[PDB]
């Protein structure tokens, strides 16, 4: 029994998020996200819209105020006014110099991404990302490779800090806000493999591939309620294979118990295992 | 500050806990489990896992990706699976193959699969990474070390895919294992600087940066982090901790590889940073 | 503006920045913008440059 | 209570037709299902299609519910887990891509896009009910 290790009688791990445990000769529970260079509630308050990326950096400079940071307000200062739409790249260089080569921009951002990489902390860099992620051939790549605000030398790296920061934000359990982070990776998304589904067609009575069928020219799922064509979600019945456009069924299911298409079929307890 | 009763006749071992922060995990000397109820800082049993015939040390749980999985490891030889079905808990499927008592268990990436890790005193590394169908591909690698291995630690997912983990036993010796593009876990360096037995290795999680970090603590005082800072070097360079007055036996990382907390023999847990000027400094 | 007329950033973080601009500025020949930064910010940034220099961009 | 035979009449089952088409264009969602019902129930020749058949893309096996044929876009966990409805998995019939139902409800909620990675199809804000 030499050989063997020799028994352990203390131990205190990471765990969560921001808690620790420590079994040291009970167990202790203790929050400690305030040590970490990342905290949860400008996680729960902050916002990235595409359709306005201003709008977006001032209303993170307000949760950054309110949340007490006097950093984050300098930060998302310099950038409302780094993304201003008016400086825009032109797709031809004999005009004017890009924003980038100037030592406001892309320099700029380097260093606070340098500084935050220091700090180790991943929210700040993640959320900088996705905000700036917006002979002759020759001179034409090179003034592409130039004329953007992020050097592409590091979208790696880039891509690897926005998925920590998605697996931080799944381990909180504010998930749509993973679900918004996680477009701008320039890494394509992996596809599924497996079964999928065919719905028959509605004429032919054919198994197609597809919202269309290819022989019939038609829609081959029809919705269980409206008796329409339907293109969204159908979330159907997997027992009796009949199914509708997804408010359809759900309102039935509010109350009504039996299945419309009337096979009977009650799966509200069956599909749902 | 929440403190669980512990409703046990043994000493525990480790205490694990969920992805989410739900529910607590425990070991003791009775062979026995128990998962609570963390939420709401309301301590609920929800099973006491009869388990093996002998002691426990390591319960590691996984990701939700493939579901609630636990793991176990014993003094008693056996390792044990365990899924939440039905509302209850209860055995799902086990490995047979060990020799001696094993010492280690930890998870992998949820993304190289559904990949268990374990080490036991005979020395041989087999990873126990699950088929399809219930079964476990249960791989081996033998006489990894001349008197046994302790524990093993996984390396982030850094782009198929390179696998890696890290691993060290009782010779005072620490290894590096890496797999050929055919699945061969031979080796892929040999870092050593402890004299005592080294006990646990860990690896800090992977913020994006270009640098690797492998704090372990041997059996006296040796607490050397791993450095390795260039990728095509493949140099481990030293940075040695303070000095133990007992026993150190154990090494976790915060989620950010910012803050590094070490247990040891004189039953205190003390928590460390490093500091500005590239030293690790402790606080309170 | 923002940067000097303001958990908090170091102070002497932007200077490297903002003597890089004067020197992009003046170099390309548009000194009309770097004299008038350097007479605004004062003493913020006059200590940053050597005088040679400064003698030229003002003349 | 007609037999089989007066059931096949061309008369009855065009005139039923009639009455079918007429209730569907009257809007009433929850009753036209009640007439379908009752056919079902009174006569096992008005039994409902099958319809929709998960049987596509590459089978494989050594990994089988009863690889995989979903995966949660917004939890990514395997669909069949342990509001009964909000348990269910939807699909897009464009879109290519499906989650959690209760999940995709919660995010087309709120967002406004496929969910679904580097996609652009609206998987449900395209029938536009
Ligand atoms: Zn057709
Ligand atoms: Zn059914
Ligand atoms: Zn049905
Ligand atoms: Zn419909
Ligand atoms: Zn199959
Ligand atoms: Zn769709
Ligand atoms: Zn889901
Ligand atoms: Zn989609």
């Amino acid at each position: 029994d030499a050989n063997i290790p020799f028994p352990r009688t203390s131990g205190a791990r990471f765990c969560g998020a921001g808690y620790l445990v420590y079994f040291t000769r009970k167990v202790i529970i203790q929050d400690i996200a305030c040590l970490l260079p990342v905290h949860k509630s400008l996680g729960e308050l902050y916002i990235l819209n595409v359709n306005d990326i201003q709008e977006t950096c001032q209303k993170n400079a307000a949760s950054a105020l309110l949340v007490g940071r006097k950093d984050l307000v300098q930060v998302w200062s310099l950038a409302t006014v780094a993304t201003d739409l008016c400086l825009g790249p032109k797709s031809d260089p004999d005009l004017e110099t890009p924003w980038a080569r100037h030592p406001f921009g892309r320099q700029l951002l380097e260093s606070l991404l340098a500084h935050y990489c220091r700090l180790r902390d991943v929210q700040t860099l993640a959320m900088l990302c996705s905000v700036f992620e917006a002979p002759r051939e020759r001179e034409r790549d090179q003034h592409d490779k130039n004329k953007r605000l992020l050097d592409p030398a590091n979208t790696q790296q880039f891509d690897d800090f926005k998925k920590c920061y998605g697996e931080i934000l799944y381990r909180w359990g504010l998930r749509e806000k993973r679900a918004e982070v996680l477009k701008f990776v320039s890494c394509p998304p992996d596809p599924h493999k497996g079964i999928e589904f065919g719905v028959y067609c509605s004429h032919c009575r054919s198994e197609v591939r597809g919202t269309q069928c290819a022989i019939c020219k038609g829609f081959t799922f029809q919705c269980a309620i409206c008796h329409v064509a339907v293109r969204g979600s159908s979330n159907f019945c997997l027992t009796c294979g009949h199914g509708g456009h997804t408010s359809h069924m759900m309102e039935w299911f509010r109350t009504q118990e039996v299945c419309p298409t009337g096979c009977g079929c009650h799966c509200l307890l069956e599909s749902t295992f | 500050i929440n403190t669980v009763d512990t409703s046990h006749e043994d000493m525990i071992h480790d205490a694990q806990m969920d992805y989410y922060g739900t529910r607590l995990a425990t070991c003791s000397s009775d062979r026995s489990v128990k998962i609570f109820d963390v939420r709401n800082g309301g301590q609920i049993l929800i099973a006491d896992l009869r388990g093996h015939e002998g002691p426990v040390w390591q319960v590691a749980w996984a990701h939700p990706m493939y579901g609630n999985i636990l793991a176990s490891c014993s003094y008693d030889r056996k390792v044990i699976i365990w899924r939440e079905e039905n509302g209850t808990w209860e055995k799902s499927h086990e490995h047979a193959g060990h020799d001696s008592s094993v010492n280690s268990v930890c998870w992998a990436p949820h993304d190289y699969g559904l990949i268990l890790a374990c080490g036991s005193s005979d020395g041989a590394i087999s990873l126990l990474t699950y088929t399809g169908e219930g079964q476990w591909e249960v791989k081996k690698i033998n006489n990894a070390h001349t008197i046994g291995c302790n524990a093993v630690s996984w390396a982030p997912a850094v782009v198929n895919y390179i696998k890696r983990f890290a691993s060290g036993g009782c010779d005072n010796l620490i290894k590096l294992w890496k797999e050929e593009e055919d699945g061969q876990w031979k080796e892929e360096q040999k870092l050593e600087a402890h004299s005592d037995w080294v006990r646990d290795v860990a690896w800090a999680p992977s913020i994006g940066l270009p640098t690797s970090t492998i704090a372990s603590c041997s059996q006296d005082g040796r607490v050397f982090i791993w450095t390795c800072d260039d990728a095509s070097s493949n140099t481990w360079s030293p940075k040695l901790l303070h000095k133990f007055n007992d026993v150190v036996w154990h090494v976790s990382w915060s989620i950010t590889a910012n803050i590094l907390a070490v247990s040891g023999g004189d039953n205190k847990v003390t928590l460390w940073k490093e500091s500005v000027d590239g030293q690790w400094v402790c606080i309170s | 503006r923002i940067i000097y007329c303001s958990s908090r950033l170091p102070p002497d973080f932007f200077g490297v920045l903002v003597r890089d601009m004067l020197h992009f500025y003046a170099e390309q020949g548009d000194v009309q913008m770097a004299v008038s930064v350097l007479i605004v910010l004062g003493e913020r940034v006059r200590k940053d440059i050597d005088e040679q220099t400064q003698e030229h961009w003002y003349t | 209570g007609s037999p089989l035979d007066v059931l096949k009449d061309e008369r009855v089952q065009y005139w039923i037709e009639n009455y079918r088409n007429l209730l569907d264009a009257w809007r009433f969602w929850h009753k036209r299902a009640e007439f379908d019902i009752h056919r079902s129930k009174l006569d096992p020749s008005s039994k409902p299609l099958a319809q929709v058949f998960v049987s596509c893309n590459f089978c494989g096996k050594s990994i089988s519910y009863s690889k995989p044929l979903p995966r949660c876009a917004l939890c990514l966990i395997n669909m069949g887990t342990p509001a009964q409805f909000n348990n269910w998995f939807t699909w897009c019939h464009n879109c290519r891509h499906g989650g959690h139902a209760g999940h995709m409800l919660s995010w087309f909620r709120d967002h406004a896009e496929c969910p679904v990675s580097a996609c652009t199809c609206k998987c449900m804000q395209l029938d536009t009910t």
